[PDB]
């Protein structure tokens, strides 16, 4: 009819390889199989362009299509059938035990042909003459025991091949490789005419079974390296389903379908570096998947897709990184890691929807649908969205964009905040607030202090939490005065150490978390001046540093501190007495203090707020 | 349809207005639209945007359906705007334009001495050209 082409994600990530089969071997042989399997697992030993793309795995109306109706079939060919069949035996020349390996030999060759029968593939033997080497044209009995073989099979002598010793046995088995590329890009060519004769007839014009065909065909052509032949024709199987009606329950398995299509012709896209092509297809069909759903579209559904859609794109874009195009990442380290981060936003906000809609009194299966939010409310963590974050955090960091990471460093904390999980949240916070404050841009920066007011409350780092109220409390005149009187009365307190005020907000436990913290804990603008450095060993500097606030609130007018200095030798506005220097000192020594550290109000600015000198 | 008028110095927001073909952006949009903009001029500044020649860029960035545009002066400023579509009639001569006006706007306003360089753009009298500027465009 028109079934699925397949329902199966997690297919062929990596480039399609031909499968070539070994029977269920036993640990007997293991052992000397260690050596042909060596050969083997040679194939991987070896370079790509060594390397034969072909690997090993192991077992014990019109008429229907065969080998493409089901996609499993499309599986089942994918790995489970090999293009061909190769049984390696060990071949010993020898008079009558010789004849028993005839025998031997002949009964697993008839159950082989047995299973081709099952499944029309072709066969090879791999014989060692474990014996010497002798010059070809020597073994009459080579000739005897493959006619042995025929009558009892009649596989071909070409198909029969031989390894006799392991330093042999390598080149031997390079040669392999190559007759079974010979044979594989047979069969594969074999199954491609199959499809196509196929693809010819329609049962009465089901149009979908073609389209299953067509894909199937890609495959084929990817197996056989025609990359842009199976490409294009994913791209017509692409048409074929904007030809087919939308809309139905079908039309969501249409987008999955479309985005499989995508995957892999974007795939032979960047293999073949077609890069704008592969951005074009993408947008071109993911705004027709937005257009096609208006609802339903429970939005765990062609919005979690969408960021899957993005996630395989950022999948290829690092693809193309290990291949080394340059250009899009130049333009954009990853497009859309980001963008798929943020879909996966939405999709948690959707998530949250379904829980509003589930909050309704909540006959068509509905409660399944239903039971379908209950599966969507598994992935409501959110943590992968973390880490998709931290994909595109790392990614735009290759070409070393710190701006941009930091912003999405901000995404992760307001996140966890979401979440509720302030530690970590602070963490990136603790990062990013020296940094906003160096980007000099208040505005961006209070709105992350107040979010690092949140964080640290929630957890209790007190200290920083001070930390950003005061250098917010330095310019904060952005926000309201009230606010600003409410938070220097939570510094006193933080500086006594008794709770804070914001208990609108605060609750018990983590009350109690931070009533633990500051037994550890250990330590608006003015300005500087001097009037008199490098003096005689007899001057007498004085209070020349001007003590100004401008916070409009007033800090209590408690008391001063002047910290001495030790360079070569060790020797509104508001003015009170300190009589700083009276201590007659040695000369030449510019005793600059590293932070003001006078106790108006509470300690300090600590927050690195200090000027040098005059 | 939204435009986003942005001169931009070196790290702030000098003058930043959220308008509409109608009013003001209503939409809580503000913040968001504020750092995408100052991500996006960072990135290109350190990849070589800083030039010479006055800079014309179209489509250096694509927000959800807000395309931008960024433009350079020798003298070291930046400009920006959005257009709220995926898709929605206009042209980029008439960008060219804009900007040339909006340049011209700046200089006449770098007239103003009481203006330090490095400030938001307090004037009403020159923000409301702005905003006749937006009418031009939107």
């Amino acid at each position: 009819m028109t079934m699925d082409a397949t329902a199966l994600p997690s297919e062929l990530l990596v480039t399609p390889q031909p499968l070539v089969g070994f029977c269920g071997l036993d640990t007997a042989r293991v052992s000397v199989h260690k050596a042909v399997w060596e050969a083997f697992s040679g194939s991987l030993q070896r370079k790509a362009a060594d390397r034969a793309a072909v690997q090993y795995k192991l077992l014990p109306e019109w008429y229907h299509p065969k080998g493409i109706l089901k996609r499993n079939w499309m599986l089942k060919h994918l790995h489970v059938l090999p293009s061909v069949v190769v049984l390696f035996q060990d071949m010993e020349w020898n008079d009558l035990q010789w004849t028993e390996k005839q025998v031997q030999c002949a009964a697993i060759v008839q159950a082989l042909k047995n299973t081709l029968q099952e499944r029309n593939t072709r066969l090879c033997l791999v014989l060692l003459q474990r014996a010497a080497p002798l010059p070809p044209g020597e073994d009459l009995l080579a000739a005897e025991r493959a006619a042995s073989l025929t009558n009892a099979c009649g596989i071909t002598s070409k198909m029969l091949f031989i390894l006799p010793h392991t330093e042999h046995l390598t080149g031997y088995a390079l040669r392999l490789e190559s007759a079974f590329l010979d044979m594989a890009q047979s069969y594969y060519a074999l199954m491609s005419k199959r499809i196509r004769n196929h693809r010819d007839q329609l049962t009465a014009a089901h149009t979908s079974l073609k389209i299953r065909h067509q894909f199937k065909l890609g495959f084929v052509a990817e197996m056989r390296q025609d990359f842009s032949t199976g490409q294009k024709h994913y791209f017509q199987a692409y048409a074929n389903l904007d030809e087919i009606r939308i809309n139905d329950g079908n039309c969501l398995e249409i987008k999955t379908l479309a985005g499989f299509l995508n995957y892999k012709i974007c795939r032979l896209m960047f293999k073949l570096k077609t890069p704008r092509d592969a951005i074009n297809q993408f947008i071109i069909h993911v705004e027709k998947h937005k257009s096609r759903v208006g609802f339903k579209d429970l939005a765990f559904e062609h919005h979690a897709w969408l960021s899957t859609q993005h996630s395989v794109f950022a999948e290829l874009f690092c693809e193309a990184i290990k291949n080394g195009l340059p250009a899009l990442q130049t333009q954009h380290p990853g497009i859309y890691y980001h963008k798929a981060a943020e879909f996966v936003m939405k999709r948690r906000d959707a998530a949250m929807e379904a829980y509003a809609a589930m909050q309704a009194s909540s006959v068509a299966e509905q409660q399944a649908n239903m039971q379908l939010c209950d599966q969507e409310r598994s992935y409501n963590h959110s943590a992968a969205i973390i880490a998709l974050l931290s994909q595109a955090m790392a990614q735009f960091k290759i070409y070393k964009c710190l701006r941009f990471r930091k912003k999405l460093a901000i995404d992760m904390a307001e996140e966890y905040l979401k979440s509720g999980d302030h530690a970590k949240a602070l963490t990136l916070y603790s990062l990013m607030l020296p940094d906003y404050r160096q980007e000099k841009w208040t505005t961006i920066f209070t709105d992350v202090l107040l979010k690092t007011l949140r964080c640290a409350l929630l957890s209790g780092s007190v200290a920083d939490y001070i930390a950003c109220s005061v250098e917010a409390l330095s310019l904060r005149h952005q926000s309201d005065q009230s606010e600003r009187i409410l938070i220097l009365e939570n510094l006193w307190q933080v500086f006594q150490g008794v709770p804070p005020m914001p208990k609108t907000q605060l609750t018990p436990e983590a009350q109690a978390l931070w009533t633990s913290a500051l037994a550890n804990v250990k330590s608006v603008e003015m300005c500087a001046t001097f009037e008199r450095v490098q003096l005689s060993n007899d001057d007498l500097l004085q209070l020349q540093l001007i003590v100004r606030v401008l916070t409009d609130i007033p800090l209590r007018i408690r008391s001063f501190h002047v910290i001495l200095a030790d360079a070569g030798n060790p020797q509104s506005y508001y003015q009170l007495f300190c009589s700083t220097e009276a201590q007659q000192f040695h000369e030449n020594t510019q005793l600059r203090i590293v932070r003001l550290e006078a106790h108006m109000g509470t300690d300090q600015v600590a927050a690195l707020l200090t000027c040098s000198s005059n | 349809m939204a435009f986003c008028i942005a001169v931009i110095g070196k790290d702030n927001a000098p003058l930043y207005l959220t308008t509409s073909d109608m009013e003001q952006e209503l939409e809580l949009q503000y913040h968001v639209n504020a750092a995408l903009d100052v991500v996006e001029e960072k990135c290109l500044i350190g990849k070589g945007a800083p030039e010479s020649k006055e800079l014309y860029l179209g489509l250096l960035y694509s927000t959800e359906n807000h395309k931008i545009y960024g433009f350079v002066t020798n003298t070291r400023v930046k400009f920006i705007v959005v257009i709220d579509s995926s898709n929605v009639a206009l042209r980029e001569n008439e960008v060219r334009a804009i900007f040339r006006n909006l340049h011209l706007l700046y200089t006449d306003a770098i007239c103003n001495p009481f203006y330090i360089p490095g400030e938001s753009l307090t004037s009403k009298k020159f923000d409301r050209a702005v905003q006749k500027l937006m009418s031009g465009t939107a």
